[PDB]
C-alpha cells in the first residue's frame, strides 16, 4: 500500500516534502538515505517508467508499468537487538549497489529516501540533497 | 508480528512475577506492557522494554533477551491482580499488536 | 486530557452503528487516535488508527473494509463508522490517544460496549 506524507525529510513537528520534479542530482549524506529514483512521466500504471533502487547487497534496475505511490519510499528501523539500521518494506508502488561524503549523479523523476519508522507514527511531531 | 504470552501466572504476595512475553517483531522493536483490572482501561506500565512512568512505582521494571520480553514485579501485592498485556507495532507502522494477556493471581 | 466514547448499543448482524469519542484537555489536532476492542472475557484487540491530520488510517485485518475511520478536528472529535457489523464484533470499544514520538497508547477512554446480536 502507500502512505500520504506530504504535508500542507524534516522534523519536532514533523514536515515532508520531496517534489516530483522536471527532467545533475547529488547528495551529501553519512546515513545512507538516498536509496533511489523513479524516473518516468505519468509515474503510473498508464506507462512505462525506470525504477533504480540500491539495498545492502545490491541495486535492482526495472523497467514497467508500475502504479506509484504519491510519496514513495523505502522504510528502515533501528534493530533493537543487533543495533543497525534495516530495511522493513518498501512503499515505492501498489503494483508493477553504488549508495560528509558526497555522491554526485522520461520527463519526471522523483527521489527514493529511507525513512525512519519513527517518523510514521500516526503524531504530527518525531535528508537532504541538490539538483 | 504475532505476540505469544502465558495465560496466566501464579504467585504468591511478597514474591516476584515473571510474565513473559514473545515474537519475532520483539527482537526488532521495543515491548509495552499495559495493566488491565476489571472495570478499567489498560494503564501502560512500562514503555520502551524498561522505562516507567512517573504513575508507576519501582517495583516494576523490565528486561529482553532475544524474541523474549519480561515483565518483572517485585514484592507483589493484592493491588497488582491484574491482567498484563504485551503491546507492539509492525516495522511500517500500519499494525498495532496485542499479546493474549497473562491474567496475575496473587 | 479526557477521553468520552458516546454511540454505543445493541444491533442485529447487518446494521450499522456509529461510534464516537470527545476529547478535551489537549491539543486533539496533533494527535493520532485509535480504537481498541475487548470482548468480554478476551484480551485487547486493535482495531484502528488514524492520523493527526486524517491523512493516512489503517486497520486491523478482521475489521478491514467494514469500519470507516474519520475524525472532526474542529469538533475535538474521533469517529468510527461500523458498517455490516457481525456477532463476532460484540465487544468493549475504547478509544485511546497516540503517544507524541512513540507506539504505545498514553491516554484511554473509558470504552463504549456494543453488542451485536
Ligand atoms: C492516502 O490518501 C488517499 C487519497 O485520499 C484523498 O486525497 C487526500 C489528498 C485527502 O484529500 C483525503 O481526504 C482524500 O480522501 C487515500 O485513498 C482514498 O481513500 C478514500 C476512503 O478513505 C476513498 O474514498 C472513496 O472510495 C471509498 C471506497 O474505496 C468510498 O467508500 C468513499 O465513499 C469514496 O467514494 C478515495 O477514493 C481514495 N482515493 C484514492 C486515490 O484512492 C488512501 O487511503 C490514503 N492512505 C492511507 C493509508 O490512508
Ligand atoms: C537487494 O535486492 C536484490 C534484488 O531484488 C535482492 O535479491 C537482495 O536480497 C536485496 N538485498 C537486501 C539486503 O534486501
Ligand atoms: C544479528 O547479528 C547476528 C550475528 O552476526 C546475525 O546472525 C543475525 O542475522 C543479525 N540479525 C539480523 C536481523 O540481521
Amino acid at each position: 500500500q502507500c502512505v500520504n506524507l506530504t504535508t500542507r525529510i524534516h522534523v519536532g513537528t514533523k514536515r515532508f516534502d520531496n517534489p516530483v520534479l522536471p527532467f545533475y542530482f547529488a547528495s551529501t549524506e553519512k546515513s545512507n538515505i538516498i536509496r533511489g529514483w523513479i524516473f518516468g512521466t505519468t509515474l503510473d500504471s498508464k506507462t512505462q517508467s525506470l525504477l533504480i533502487v540500491n539495498n545492502a547487497t545490491n541495486v535492482v534496475i526495472k523497467v514497467c508499468e508500475f502504479q506509484f505511490c504519491n510519496d514513495p519510499f523505502l522504510g528502515v528501523y533501528y534493530h533493537k537487538n543487533n543495533k543497525s539500521w534495516m530495511e522493513s518494506e518498501f512503499r515505492v508502488y501498489s503494483s508493477a549497489p553504488f549508495l560528509k561524503n558526497l555522491r554526485e549523479f522520461i520527463t519526471r523523476f522523483q527521489t527514493l529516501l529511507a525513512l525512519h519508522r519513527s517518523y510514521l507514527t500516526p503524531g504530527d511531531s518525531s535528508a537532504a540533497y541538490y539538483v | 508480528y504475532e505476540l505469544t504470552q502465558p495465560p496466566s501466572v501464579s504467585v504468591s504476595p511478597g514474591q516476584t512475577a515473571r510474565i513473559t512475553c514473545s515474537g519475532d517483531a520483539l527482537a526488532k522493536h521495543y515491548a509495552y506492557w499495559y495493566r488491565q483490572k476489571p472495570g478499567q482501561a489498560p494503564v501502560l506500565v512500562i514503555y520502551k522494554d524498561s522505562e516507567r512512568p512517573s504513575g508507576i512505582p519501582e517495583r516494576f521494571s523490565g528486561s529482553s533477551s532475544g524474541t523474549t520480553v519480561t515483565l518483572t514485579i517485585s514484592g507483589v501485592q493484592a493491588e497488582d491482580e491484574a491482567d498484563y498485556y504485551c503491546q507492539s507495532a509492525d516495522s511500517i507502522g500500519s499494525s498495532w499488536v496485542f499479546g493474549g494477556g497473562t491474567k496475575l493471581t496473587v | 486530557v479526557q477521553l468520552v466514547e458516546s454511540g454505543g448499543g445493541v444491533v442485529q448482524p447487518g446494521r450499522s452503528l456509529r461510534l464516537s469519542c470527545a476529547a478535551s484537555g489537549f491539543t486533539f489536532s496533533s494527535y493520532g487516535m485509535h480504537w481498541v476492542r475487548q470482548a468480554p472475557g478476551k484480551g485487547l484487540e486493535w482495531v484502528t488508527v488514524i492520523w493527526y491530520d486524517g491523512s493516512n488510517r489503517y486497520y486491523a485485518d478482521s475489521v478491514k473494509g467494514r469500519f470507516t475511520i474519520s475524525r472532526d478536528n474542529s469538533k475535538n472529535t474521533l469517529y468510527l463508522q461500523m458498517d455490516s457489523l457481525r456477532a463476532e464484533d460484540t465487544a468493549v470499544y475504547y478509544c485511546a490517544r497516540a503517544v507524541a514520538g512513540e507506539w504505545y497508547f498514553d491516554y484511554w477512554g473509558q470504552g463504549t460496549l456494543v453488542t451485536v446480536s
